[PDB]
C-alpha cells in the first residue's frame, strides 16, 4: 500500500488523487467498520481511512478563494487509529500532521 | 450505549474542557485536544450511540473564553452530518 507521508503525497502530486488504498469513513462504515472496536483490517483488508472532507476548524491551513481541504490517514495498517494525516487542498498544497492536528509542516 | 458527562461549573478552561472530554469520552492518548481532533475523534474513535450531558453549559461558556460553544458545535455538526448523538443541556 501506499501510505506513507512522502508515499502518498507524490502520489497526490501525480495523480491528483488518493492510492487506491483509501476509503472514506462513510464508505468504511458501510463495509461494516465499527472504529471503536478498530476492525478496519477485519472488513477492508489492507484499507485507510482518507478522501474525508477536513474543514480546518482551527485555522491553521492557509486559507484561499476556493481552496478546500481534505484529509486520510498516514502509517495506517490495523487495529485503533493513530496520529498521523496528511492534509491536501484543492490546490494541491500538501501539509502533514503526527499530533493529531495540533501542527502542521507543509510537504509539497 | 457510551455517556459522557460533563459538569461545566467545573470545567476550568478550554484545554480543560478538552481534558475532560479525553476522558469522558475515552479518547485516545494521543488526542490533539483541539476542535479537528475532536471532531476526528467523534467521527472515527468513539464509541456509538453516544450521549452526551452538559450540565450547566452556560458557566462553562464563561470558564473557556466562549470556546465551550464551538467544542458543542463540533457535536452537533457531526449528529446532524448523520452520527448518533444526543445531547442534553441541562
Amino acid at each position: 500500500v501506499i501510505n506513507t507521508f512522502d508515499g502518498v503525497a507524490d502520489y497526490l502530486q501525480t495523480y491528483h488523487k488518493l492510492p487506491d488504498n483509501y476509503i472514506t469513513k462513510s464508505e468504511a462504515q458501510a463495509l461494516g467498520w465499527v472504529a471503536s472496536k478498530g476492525n478496519l483490517c477485519d472488513v477492508a483488508p489492507g484499507k485507510s481511512i482518507g478522501g474525508d472532507i477536513f474543514s480546518n476548524r482551527e485555522g491553521k491551513l492557509p486559507g484561499k478563494s476556493g481552496r478546500t481541504w481534505r484529509e486520510a490517514d498516514i502509517n495506517y495498517t490495523c487495529g485503533f487509529r493513530n496520529s498521523d494525516r496528511i492534509l491536501y487542498s484543492s490546490d494541491w498544497l500538501i501539509y502533514k500532521t503526527t499530533d493529531h492536528y495540533q501542527t502542521f509542516t507543509k510537504i509539497r | 450505549m457510551k455517556k459522557a458527562v460533563i459538569n461545566g461549573e467545573q470545567i476550568r478552561s478550554i484545554s480543560d474542557l478538552h481534558q475532560t472530554l479525553k476522558k469522558e469520552l475515552a479518547l485516545p492518548e494521543y488526542y490533539g485536544e483541539n476542535l479537528d481532533a475532536l471532531w476526528d475523534a467523534l467521527t472515527g474513535w468513539v464509541e456509538y450511540p453516544l450521549v452526551l450531558e452538559w450540565r450547566q453549559f452556560e458557566q462553562s461558556k464563561q470558564l473557556t473564553e466562549n470556546g465551550a460553544e464551538s467544542v458543542l458545535q463540533v457535536f452537533r455538526e457531526a449528529k446532524a452530518e448523520g452520527a448518533d448523538i444526543t445531547i442534553i443541556l441541562s
